[PDB]
C-alpha cells in the first residue's frame, strides 16, 4: 500500500443564504460535498486517485476560513456523514435536521466568521472503498458527505435581516491516505473548457496563405479549435467567402465555406504551442476583399 | 467459533514445457 | 520521500522502417525518448508526475517485448543518453552513430526478435530532476533519453527487403522513482481529442423543442458541444433554419442561425453524461419543414 | 463447466488466496502478435467504453 | 625505464547466446 500525505486541498466555496431563500428545511443544506476522494476535479486528491483501486482516508479534517467581515454572523454546524446514503435532505422540522446534525460524531458548531475544523471518524473495520468515479451503489466508493447546515438566519451589524444571499467562505481538506492495487482507472475526470475565442485575420490579397501568429497560451500543451462566427452576411458584394486555415506543425483543417449552394462549416486543428505559448496556422481566403469576420474557438482541458 | 478444515475434493494438473526444432 | 513502485509503464510502440526510408546516418533513430517522467502522456508514470515537483528514477530498467515473427531479422542497438543534449543526429557516418550506441556504459544489442532490457545507469551524486514540461533547459528536467538505431536492413523470411514501415515492437518502462514537493504543475500533460459527431434530430413541430437524447459514450465524463455543418443548401426551400440546443443539465446554448442576413453559427454546450453514458439536449427548429440536417462535435479529454 | 463452479454453490462465501492464470499458446513461431493480459480487481471499471 | 600501468579506462560486454524453437 502507498501512504500519501499529509497534505492540503481545495473543495468549494460555501455560499450562506438569507431569510428568503430558506423556505423549507431542506434548503438549509448550503453544500453536500461527497468526500471521496474522486470527486473534487482539478485537485491533487482526485488526480492522484485516478491511479489507485481503493483508498482509505486515515485523517481526512476539513477546514473553513471565512471569506466575510466581522460585522454579519450567522451560526453554522459542519459534519461528515460517514453514511453516504443517509439524506437530510427531506427532514421537515428544522431543528431536528441540526440535532441530526449536530449528534454526528466530529460535527463542529462555529458562526461563519470563525475558522475552524472538522474531523471525519474512520471505521472500526478496516474496509477500503473504491477509487474513480461513481457506479450503481454509492455505499462502495464514498466514505462521507460533507455537510454544512445554516442554522440561524445571517444577519447584519444592527441585528436586521440580511436580503441577498452571500458566498462566505471555502472548504479546505488536510487529508492523509491509503492506496492499493495501481490502475489507470478509465473514464477519466479532466473536463475540457473554452480557453479563448480568438478571430482570424483578413489579409489584403485573395488566394494568398498568410501567417497569423496567435500568442498568450500556455507553452508546449495542446489545443483544439473549432470555427464559429456570428452574425455576419455572407453576400454583402460579389463572390463566395471561402475560408481554409492550416496549422503549419498541426493536424486537421478549418473550412468556413459560405456558398449558399453548399455550405460547410466543419473541420477541427490539433496542435501545441512553442516554449512560448504561441502558435502559427495558414489562413487563405478565395475572396479577400470580402471582410466578413470569423472566429474560431480554442478548447483546452482545464485540468 | 470457526475452523478451517483442509477440504481435499480437488485434483492437480501439472504443466510440461517443450518444443520442436525446425530440424 | 514520497517513493512509489516498482511499476509498469507503456512507452511507445517502436516502428521499424524500410530501407528506402533510411537515407542519411540520422534516419537510423527509431526512437528518440526523453525519460523524463513527465514525458509518456496518458501512461501511469505521467499522471503522477504532474502531483510533484521533482523526482529521481532509483531504478528505470526498459524492458522491450517483440510484437513481430521469428521468420523476419533485423538488428537494433539501444542505450539511455544520460547527457539529454548530446544529440547523436549531426553524424554524418552511418557506423559512427552505432558505435557512438555501444560505446555508452548500460548499452545493449539485441535481435529484434526477443525480449532484451536497458537500464538506467545512476548518478554519481545525488541530484533530482524536475516534472513537468521542459520549459527552458533540457539538463533539469530530463534524466535520460532512451534510442534505439536501427543497423541491418529489414529482411522478411522470403529473403526480400520489407518495403513498409512495420511496428516491430513496444517499450515498457519498470521503474521506481522518488519525489518531492506536492503540487500542480499547472500546464495540463492531457491532450483533447475530437470523440465523435453526431447530428441533430429533425424536430417535427416547429417552435416546440423535441429532447434528443444520445447513447454510446463513456459513463458519467464531462464533454463540450461544438456545431459542425457540411454542405447543405439551406435556401432550397422557403423559411430560415434557426436552431436552438439547450441542455437539460449543463451549462451553454448552441445557436445556429442561417439567416444570410446576420449569420450565428456559435455557442457552446459543457454537459455530463448519467451513470449509463447518455445525456439529453432540447433541440428546437423555428421552421421544421427544413429538413437540411446540421451536426455537431463531442469534444472528450482522453488522457 | 467446471468443479469448481458446480462446488462453489455449496458454501456461502469464497476468496481467491491464490490465482495465476497461464496463457497456453497453440501457434508456432511464424505468425506473431503481441497481448497484454491482465486481471482487473474492480468488476465495475469497464474499457469498454473508451474512444482511444 | 619503462612501467606498465594496468590501465581502468575500460568496461566490459559479455557476449550471451539463445535460439527460439519453431514452436
Ligand atoms: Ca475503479
Ligand atoms: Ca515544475
Ligand atoms: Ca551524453
Ligand atoms: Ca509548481
Ligand atoms: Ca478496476
Amino acid at each position: 500500500i502507498s501512504r500519501l500525505g499529509p497534505d492540503s486541498d481545495f473543495l468549494t466555496s460555501v455560499v450562506a443564504k438569507a431569510s428568503t431563500s430558506i423556505v423549507t428545511p431542506a434548503d438549509r443544506i448550503l453544500v453536500k460535498q461527497p468526500l471521496s476522494a474522486s470527486s473534487f476535479p482539478g485537485t491533487r486528491i482526485t488526480g492522484l486517485s485516478s491511479y489507485w483501486e481503493r483508498y482509505k482516508w486515515l485523517s481526512a479534517v476539513a477546514r473553513y476560513v471565512p471569506a466575510v467581515p466581522n460585522t454579519v454572523a450567522c451560526q453554522f454546524v459542519m459534519y461528515i456523514d460517514t453514511d453516504p446514503l443517509d439524506d437530510p435532505s427531506n427532514i421537515s422540522d428544522d431543528n431536528q435536521i441540526v440535532r441530526q446534525a449536530v449528534s454526528q460524531a466530529g460535527s463542529n458548531q462555529f458562526n461563519f466568521n470563525t475558522s475552524k475544523t472538522v474531523p471525519l471518524i474512520v471505521r472500526a473495520d478496516n474496509q477500503y472503498y473504491y477509487t474513480g468515479v461513481d457506479k450503481q451503489n454509492l455505499r462502495f466508493s464514498l466514505q462521507g458527505i460533507l455537510y454544512i447546515i445554516q442554522v440561524t438566519d445571517l444577519i447584519n451589524f444592527n441585528g436586521e435581516l440580511i436580503t441577498q444571499d452571500l458566498t462566505c467562505g471555502s472548504l479546505f481538506l488536510d487529508w492523509l491516505v491509503n492506496f492499493s492495487i495501481p490502475q489507470i482507472n478509465p473514464t477519466s475526470l479532466t473536463d475540457v473548457r473554452v480557453d479563448k475565442a480568438v478571430n482570424f485575420i483578413k489579409p489584403e490579397v485573395s488566394g494568398v496563405a498568410e501567417i497569423q501568429t496567435v500568442t498568450g497560451l500556455s507553452p508546449s500543451t495542446s489545443y483544439l479549435l473549432t470555427p464559429a462566427f456570428l452574425e455576419q452576411n455572407f453576400q454583402s458584394e460579389a463572390g463566395i467567402y471561402i475560408l481554409s486555415a492550416t496549422p503549419v506543425e498541426g493536424e486537421g483543417t478549418i473550412s468556413i465555406n459560405m456558398d449558399p449552394t453548399v455550405t460547410t462549416v466543419s473541420g477541427f486543428i490539433k496542435v501545441k504551442t512553442d516554449t512560448f505559448g504561441t502558435f502559427d496556422l495558414s489562413v487563405v481566403l478565395t475572396t479577400a476583399s470580402k471582410k466578413q469576420t470569423t472566429g474560431f474557438n480554442i478548447i483546452a482541458a482545464t485540468s | 467459533r470457526r475452523r478451517v478444515v483442509i477440504n481435499q475434493s480437488n485434483q492437480s494438473m501439472p504443466v510440461t514445457s517443450n518444443g520442436a526444432p525446425l530440424q
